[PDB]
Formats: structure tokens, sequence, C-alpha cells
RNA sequence: AUGUAUUUUUAAGAGAUAGUCUAAAAAGGUACAGCUUUUUAGAAACGGAUACAACCUUGACUAGAGAGUAAAUCUUAAUACU
């Protein structure tokens, strides 16, 4: 097999290192970060949040649209469980699909129930005569993210 | 002004010129403010106080407030102050000299290491960015920074 | 990452100079990657209704490889409007006049049918040969890579390599060459 | 997409049906009082 | 078809449904074979007790889960 | 229609809900008529309902007038010093009670399309994309044709 | 010492896994550009608009620029100075101007 | 400036429109899951014999509710409170 | 309409086609060519 | 049998009874029609066949700044006789 533009694949060659390597790599890095939890030296947290049927990227003090109602008195503090990523400036902790309840919070507040405004949904035909005019409201609930909190322990 | 107008205190205001033309507000304002710190502890006081004023500061920055106009200096002084010598200009990123929409990047360095940098239309008001980049970094009003606490200890 | 507010819209949106050599390749792929850059596909803060393309400079133009017989084959079409003004050209009789014609084509055919076509038909600069201003030489801000990987000819290969590819049959000595 | 490998895993066609991801009541009270049940 | 179909209550689409592996419904399924997609049932913890009702759930492999979500 | 009405992001009255949450309904003003069968709903919700929810809910006024009155009325109003008017006219006590349970949760902000769900600030945290970002600098700086 | 990509830019990436498992993790500090990456700042100021007899007169000479052209070659040189057709830099009608929205919505 | 004949799709003259690559793997795609199908199709359970009658208990039982149902339409109740609570439409202050 | 039978060769329906495109002959294929063998 | 919920009757009713193509079996015609004539099957999407009545995918509601899929993007090759 000499070198001719076939015998040789035309993408660059793989090298993954051996697996004891990168589990000692690995319970290193973990614990690196830990360390920058434990210290608390992230600044900002951003999380990436499944709720209510949707995905979000949820930060402290800010606002989202539910698109549908849930029921909590007005004002009632609320714990988000599922949530996909979190992240920091200097790194980021990622859910298979999910992380641990305790590795990671976030406190959200309802704010306001409320209605939607007026949609039109009109469905129309050519000639056969039908018009059919319907006007629908949807209620609406909007939360604000209150605090995401990480706690210190990984391994 | 704004706040006490929606907390519906110039509603509930008896002074002539129904307006309440802003500063009468703000006398009335604080007026419901120590007249809460007679009736409650300091401590109640520091509550609603860091509820219903600090929040106006989110999303805003620190040169939004303070309208320090030469950076530059400002900026060798602090570092004077913290015994780092020479910011130096030096130029990283542009795209376009002869654009009409030049952009460039300015990194500011001390002892060769990067410090902050900063985008411009002008070399001249990219070096002023970085400088406030800088400045940020140095006093800790950084987007990166732990938002604000809210808690009941 | 904390920047003042116009400062830092700027730079999202600014514009950029890239730059595309052409010396053997072929038109389509080179258009291909030319139209991406234009339309602004390569930001991921795209958007349709958002200005954003970006400049793109392809030189070596004259240099351009097609592949097949397509030089031969591939006509180029157009209509005055007056009655038997209708014209046929051969690729290969257009490029002879003129250079840029080609490459041209295959980008303006390549891109979105509406309006803005034509103005990013604008920020498209395109030179025969490695000839540009000191202009457009200045605010060049990056290299692309050849989307072709061109051949040699047998001349251009060491003699290391030559030496270090088999011999594949052994030729009679009696046999003349 | 990806409907495929998550079958020959033995999850669900779609990440909707059945996953932990639909599964998990998604929020609670801060109190931890545990929240009315889910229509769906 | 469509009434095989109809008594077969395969009405919703790209949803499972259970039946008798009996010959009598294989004539049926034999007539729509083309428009379903059969698979046999597997029960690796076994077949529900009463207990076990609300945890039950059903794997896209084809198998049965009598107990779902252990706290 | 989307293109027939103005819009606004989704946002806090004063930000409100960051530090403490505040019920942004001020005042409540019930018109009604002891004697038309109009009001007859909004009647027995005054009777019943209306003391109880005055003690659901100490921030908010009620001002609630009999007067000759064809068409039961009752008028929101809010700290954004929004207002909003409402009939009760012809309704039950169940009804009336949903509604003025629904004035209750509102931001007083006005019902129009709401561009996006989400209101961010400073979305960015560990950076906002620029052309360069990815890109690898080189040494000296230099342009891709540029000597020294 | 394995990184799918080259740590030349943006952050070097630390792609790590619990050894749970359950969990994904990353370690990305900014990678700041080098000093020999970079080239000095271009600075251009020269004044000759000083004649040496009266430097009132020189200093109104710099505030003594200023011309005027007509529509279509103005135009011209604008759409070849930010690089857009001719069309961009007429006016619009009057109903057109009419429909702006008066106070636009603002974000942050 | 070459024409198809006619209509499109139609008649004895038609656009020629080709198989693809893409069309040649669904139908196997779908070959495939049907010779599964007529497998798990082929060993029955039961015999023939074995399933007679084997519930004529429940087939007969379901009818049984079926007929049931209705049996049991007939017009509905009406009550006084009904004609009576029509005049609280006329409910008074005083 | 056209008769099962004409002179003209007849357009097939599509997803007869699509029948013949997949039932094509396939002829076996050597692992190493028998000419190329030893 | 079995899988299903239909079917028959009783009291009232109207419209409709001027059809198209698509696969199939047949006749007529020129083994011609976007042709005519019957029988059995299908359809008449806001998705795909660019465009499209009939072909193929799918049957349906209301809202989401969610996800899974379906049909489908377009291919296939032709040299001496010393
Ligand atoms: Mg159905
Ligand atoms: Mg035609
Ligand atoms: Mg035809
Ligand atoms: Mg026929
Ligand atoms: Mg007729
Ligand atoms: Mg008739
Ligand atoms: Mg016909
Ligand atoms: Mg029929
Ligand atoms: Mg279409
Ligand atoms: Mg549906």
């Amino acid at each position: 097999v000499p070198k001719t533009s076939l015998g040789s694949p035309p993408w660059p060659d793989i090298v993954l290192p051996d697996p004891v390597e990168e589990t000692r790599h690995h319970a290193e890095v973990v614990g690196q970060v830990n360390e920058l939890i434990a210290a608390g030296r992230y600044g900002r947290l951003f999380a990436v949040v499944h709720f209510a049927g949707h995905q979000w990227k949820v930060t402290a003090e800010d606002l989202i649209l539910i698109e549908n109602e849930l029921d909590v008195a007005c004002g009632e503090r609320i714990r988000l469980e599922k949530v996909l990523l979190v992240g920091a400036d200097n790194f980021t902790l990622l859910g298979k699909p999910l992380l641990g309840k305790e590795l990671v919070r976030v406190e959200a507040t309802v704010i306001e129930k409320t209605e939607s405004w007026p949609k039109i949904n009109m469905k129309f035909q050519k000639r056969k005569n039908y018009q059919r005019k319907r006007i629908t409201v949807n209620p609406q609930t909007v939360l604000r993210i209150n605090s995401i909190e990480i706690a210190p322990c990984l391994c | 002004c704004h706040v006490a107008r929606n907390l519906a205190v110039e509603q509930l205001a008896l002074s002539a010129e129904f307006p309440v033309p802003p500063p009468v507000l703000r006398q009335t304002f604080f007026a419901v403010i120590g007249a809460l710190l007679q009736s409650s502890g300091p401590e109640r006081t520091a509550l609603f106080i860091r509820d219903f004023l600090i929040t106006q500061m989110t999303g805003k920055e620190l040169f939004e407030m303070w309208t320090i106009t030469n950076p530059m200096g400002l900026l060798v002084e602090e570092l004077k102050k913290r015994k780092i010598s020479a910011p130096e200009s030096r130029l990283t990123r542009q795209s376009g000299s002869t654009t009409a929409l030049p952009v460039y990047f300015v990194g500011l360095y001390c002892d060769r290491k990067l410090i902050a940098e900063g985008p411009g239309e002008t070399v001249l008001v990219a070096e002023e960015e970085a400088a406030r980049v800088a400045l940020r970094k140095l006093f800790g009003f950084t987007e990166n920074r732990r938002p604000w606490d809210y808690s009941k200890p | 990452s904390s920047f003042s507010k116009a400062p830092q819209q700027w730079a999202t949106f600014a514009r950029v100079w890239y730059l595309l050599d052409g010396k053997m390749q072929p038109p389509g792929k080179l258009a291909a990657m030319a139209s991406v850059k234009l339309q602004g596909l390569h930001k991921p803060v795209y958007h349709q209704l958002s200005d954003c393309g970006d400049h793109v400079v392809i030189m070596n133009t004259r240099h351009i490889a097609f592949s097949g017989n397509k030089w031969e084959q591939k006509v180029y079409s157009s209509h005055t409007g007056y009655p038997g003004g209708f014209r046929q050209v051969t690729a290969a009789q257009l490029h002879q006049k003129d250079p840029v014609a080609i490459v041209k084509l295959a980008i303006y055919g390549m891109l979105p049918k509406n309006l803005h076509r034509r103005t990013m038909m604008q920020r498209l600069h395109l030179f025969p040969d490695e000839d540009i201003p000191e202009d457009i030489l200045k605010n060049l801000v990056e290299e692309l890579p050849q989307p072709r990987k061109v051949p040699r000819r047998l001349d251009e290969y060491t003699q290391e390599e030559i030496e270090a590819f088999p011999r594949v049959w052994s030729p009679p000595e009696d046999y003349r060459l | 997409a990806g409907s495929q490998w998550r079958l020959q895993q033995g999850f669900a066609a779609n990440p909707s049906g059945y996953g932990p991801l639909t599964e998990l009541p998604d929020w609670s009270y801060a109190d931890g009082r545990p929240a009315p049940p889910m229509k769906g | 078809e469509k009434d095989i179909i109809k008594m077969l209550g395969l009405e919703k689409a790209h949803t499972p449904q259970v039946h008798k592996n009996i010959p009598s419904v294989n004539a049926k399924l034999k007539v729509v074979k083309h428009l379903i997609r059969i698979k046999p049932l597997k029960l690796p913890q076994g077949l529900p007790t009463e207990e076990d009702m609300a945890n039950t759930c059903l794997k896209s492999n084809g198998e049965l889960v009598v107990r779902w979500l252990l706290n | 229609t989307a293109r027939g009405t103005a819009s606004r992001f989704l946002t806090s009255v004063l930000h409100n809900g960051l530090g403490r949450y505040v019920q942004q309904l001020q005042r409540l003003s019930f018109s009604l008529s002891r004697d038309a069968p109009s009001s007859r709903g909004a009647r027995e919700f005054v009777e019943r309902e209306v003391t109880d929810f005055a003690r659901r809910n100490p921030g908010v006024v009620i001002y609630v007038n009999p007067r000759p009155c064809c068409v039961p009325r009752v008028v929101a109003e809010y700290l954004n010093g929004a207002v909003r008017e409402e009939s009760i006219h012809c309704k039950s006590v169940e009804e009336i009670a949903a509604l003025v349970q629904k004035l209750a949760d509102q931001s007083g902000l006005d019902v129009i399309r709401i561009r996006k769900p989400f209101h961010t600030d400073s979305p960015s945290i560990q950076g906002q994309w620029h052309p360069f970002t990815n890109k690898p600098t080189t040494l000296g700086g230099l342009r891709p044709r540029e000597v020294q | 010492t394995y990184s799918s990509l080259p740590d030349d830019y943006n952050c070097k990436v630390e792609l790590a896994l619990t050894s749970d498992g359950r969990t994904i993790v990353c370690y990305h500090p900014s990678v700041d550009i080098p000093y020999e990456h970079t080239k000095p700042i271009p600075x251009x100021x020269x004044x000759x608009x000083x004649x040496x007899x009266x430097x009132x007169x020189x200093x109104x000479x710099x505030x003594x620029x200023x011309e005027h052209l007509e529509q279509g070659p103005m135009i011209e040189q604008l759409s070849k100075m930010f690089f857009t057709t001719k069309h961009r830099w007429y006016p619009r009608g009057q109903y057109h101007r009419r429909r702006r929205k008066p106070n636009p919505p603002k974000d942050r | 400036r070459n024409r198809i004949p006619g209509r499109q799709w139609i008649g004895k003259h038609r656009r020629p429109r080709p198989v693809s690559a893409q069309a040649k793997q669904n139908m196997i795609r779908r070959l495939e899951t049907e010779a599964e199908n007529q497998y798990w199709l082929s060993r029955p359970f039961l015999t023939a014999e074995q399933e007679r009658g084997h519930a004529a208990v429940r087939r007969a039982a379901a009818f049984q509710a079926l007929k049931a149902a209705q049996a049991a339409r007939f017009p509905a109740h009406r009550r006084l409170e009904e004609q009576l609570g029509h005049l609280l439409v006329t409910r008074k202050w005083s | 309409g056209s008769k099962a039978v004409t002179r003209h060769r007849r357009v097939m329906h599509f997803e007869r086609q699509k029948l013949m495109a997949v039932t094509e002959y396939i002829p076996p294929k050597p692992t190493i060519n028998p000419r190329c063998l030893p």
C-alpha cells in the first residue's frame, strides 16, 4: 500500500487517551471546579430550564411568560426543578439529561396571572360560502426568576 | 419621582398643583421613608429601601450614572493606587481601515498581560472603551458580577 | 463581556472583509462559500431583515478551473430585447473576453432572488489576477481555505517522494521507449 | 431528529414520551410543599 | 381495510394497542399487515399485580415494566 | 391582528416581584342597582363575597355604590396609573367572582401583542457574540497578504 | 493533554465526566490575546493648516471646508461609500413617512 | 421550449419523473417492517378449535351493556326548583 | 384511458415504478476478482 | 368463533338524480385522444410531486419563541483489426 490519493482515507486520524488517564484527569477537573464552587468564585449563573413544556435560558432577576395557567397564589416562591443546563463564565454543568436536585436549585416567583390579548383564528373557503371566525383568549402567567443557587457537591 | 409615581404616592399627597412638581414628590416620598424609620426599626427601613430603590439600578451600567469623561486618566490613577505601572494600548482586531464603518479592537496591557479590551469606530473611541472595561473589572462592576442579594436574615 | 451599549452592538454587527484565492478552483465550489459569506449565513446572529452581509474579495479570477469539458458545453445566453438580438456564448469564449464574468454569474445565480442580491452584489469584489488597490488590501481581515485541493503536476514532487513510490512493473530491457 | 439511536438504547422515539423529562413534577413550593399534580 | 383498522381500535396512529395472538385476530391483522407494525409484548418483571397498576409503563422495545420510578 | 395593534415587550411594573411582590391592583368601584335585575348577580356578590375578598386583599380599596344604574359596572384602577373598565352585567356570582380575581392578579399593563415571552437584562453573561470571537489571531497581527 | 478543538481561540476547553456519570462538566477559562499577536496603535495627526504669517487666519482655515453637489452624483458617491445601490438613498413618499411608528418600543 | 403535451401527469404522454435513491430507500424500509410483520403473524398461541367460544361470556355481556345503554333513554325529570327558580330573576333589595 | 396493451409502451403509475427500481436484478459481486486471483 | 359497535325497524323529512381524473377488467375507435361506454377500487392538504383537481403523504380542534416523524429534494451510460 503506497501513498495514493485513495489508499489514504482523506481525514485526520484519531487518538483518544487511555480511559484510566482520562478517569484521573476527569476526577481532577471536577474537583478543581468543585473548589471553584466551594469558593463561590462564580459571578453570575444562567441555567437552561425545562418548564411547562418548553425550554428557557434563565438568569437571575428575569422574567418569563408562560402560556398556561398555573395554580399558585400570586407572589408564591417556587422551586423550579427540571434543569437541563447550568452555566457560569468560567465553567459549565450539564445534565444527562438532568441535574441532581442537590446539585442545583432555582427559585422563581409568580408575578402576574393574566389573560392574553385577543387572537383571531379565521377559516375560509373559496366560493363554498364558508367563513368561520373565532376569537381566542389564552390564560397566561408571568414568573420572575429570583435566584439561581448552586451547591458545592459534585464528584 | 418615577418610583413614587408608581407607588401611588403622588396620588395621596397634599400639595398645590396636582401634577406634583418633582421636588415636592421627592420630599414626600422620603418623608414616608423617615416616618417608617420612626414607626419601625432602621433594620426594617433598610429592607424597604433596598427593595424600591436599589432595584432601579438593575440593568444599568457604572459609567451610565458616573458620567466621568476621561476614562484614560482615572484608569492610570487607580492603577497607580494598585502599584501597577503603565497601561499600554495596543491594537488587536481591525476590520476595514478604508471603510466608512471600520472596526477596531484595542487591547490594554500591563506588563504584557492583557487587562481588558475594547471595540470601536475609531482607534480613539476604542482606547476609550477598553479603558471603560478595565475600570469596570477593577471596581467590580461587571455583568458577570454576582447579582444582588435578596434574603431575610 | 462587559462593554458599553453602542460599542457592543457595533461589534456584533461589524462587517468583515474576507479574501478568497481562486487560482485553480471550480467557479461553482467558490461561489458556494462566497454566497454563504455574502448573505451573512456564517454569522450566528444572522437574520434576513438584518443587513448583515460581509464583503468578499476573490482574487486570481482568470485562473478558474472548469471540471469536465464544461468549458465547451456550458453556454451563457442573453437577450438585447431586439428581434434577432439573442446571444448564445460558449463559456470558453465568454471568459476569454471578460475573466470576471464566469464567477460573477455563478455567485449571482447563487443568491436568493429578492432585492438584496443586488445590494450584496455590491460587496463582492472580483480580481482577474492579484492586483488590488491597497485600499482593499488594507482592510482584509482573514483568508479562506481553498475549497479544492489542487493536484500537482509530475514536476512538483520531490525526488524523495518519486523514489519513495515503488516501481510496480519491471519492463523488459530489449523493449525501446 | 435522532429517533433511531434513541430507540436502540430503549428510550422513547420522542424525548417527550415517557422519559424522566416529562414524568417528574417540574415545580415545588419553596417551603417544600409538593406541588398540585399535573393534568398531562 | 379501513374497517379492519376501525375494529382493531387502531384508529389513532403511532399508538400502541394490545391483542390476542390467537388466529381469529390474525385474520384481520393479515388483511392490514402493510398498514401496521406488530411486535411481541414482553413481561420481564412478569404480570402486574393490583398494587402495581399505577406504576406500569410501556417501553418502545415492546416491553412492559411493573415498577416505575421508585422514590 | 399583529400589524394592526401596538406592541409591548414583556415587563414588570416598577420591577415588581423582585424584592417583594406587591399586588398591583389599587381600587375597585362597583356600581349597581338595588332594584334592577341586570345587577342581580352583582348584588349577591356584594352580599356574600365582597366582605371576605376584602379580607383576602388588604391592599385594595373597594367602593360599592347602589345608584339608579341600568348597566352594572366595575372599574379597576392600578398603581400603574392605568385604569380598566368592566361590565358585571348579567352575570352569576361564580362569574363575577372569577372576574374580580382576574382583575386582582393583573399588571395593570395593557393587553397588546407581547413581542417575545422573555424579558432579560444582560442575557450575555460570559460574552456576547461578535465576529472575531472564534477567529485565531496571527503573529504581529498581520493582514492576509501583508508583509513585514 | 487532549481537547478536540484547538485552544488557539476563545476558551481553553475542558470536558469532563462525573465519576457518578450522571453529569458532564466543563472548565473554560478565557484565552486572552498574546502580546506577540498585536501590532502598535496607528498614530496619525499632522497640521499644515497653519500659515506662518497669521495663525487666526490659519485656525479659520480648518473651518473653511464645505461643498455642494447635485442629488444624482451625491447619491452615487454616497452609495459607493457604504456599498449600497442607488435605491436606498431616495426619499420616501408622504404616505410612507406618515406611518412610521411615532414611539417605537425599547428593550433593555 | 421542450414542452409537455396536455396535462402534466395524466394522459398517454407524461412528464417522465424518475425514481429517487431516496425512494428506493423508503420502499425497502417499508418492506423490512412488513417482512417482520408477516413473521410475527406466523405462529399463533392457540390453535383454531382451541379458541372456540373462549370468551363467549364477555362478548354477550358487552352487548347487554350496549342494549342497557339505549334502554335508559327517556325524557328527563323536571323539578320544581327550575320553574320556581326562574323567579329569582326579580330578586330585590328594599 | 389506454387499453392494457398498446403500441407505444404505456407509462407506469409511479408506485409501480418504485416497485421496479427496488426489484432490479443484482448480480453476485465477488470478494476478489477471479481473473486477478492467481 | 373473534375483534369491535353497529345494524334493522318505526314517525317525520328533504336535497340529489348534468360528475372529473387515477389503478384494474372489458368493449368502441386508429391495441388515437384531457375520447366514448359499463363493472370493481381510489381520491379530491394549508404537506410532497417546482407550478398542479384527481398521483403520493396524512385525515383533521384552540394556544405555545417545544419535540418525533411521513412522503419527498433527484439520479442512470455509449472504442482499432496487425
Ligand atoms: Mg381518529
Ligand atoms: Mg398543458
Ligand atoms: Mg397528457
Ligand atoms: Mg383506464
Ligand atoms: Mg355533460
Ligand atoms: Mg337531470
Ligand atoms: Mg373523459
Ligand atoms: Mg366509484
Ligand atoms: Mg405547495
Ligand atoms: Mg390533531
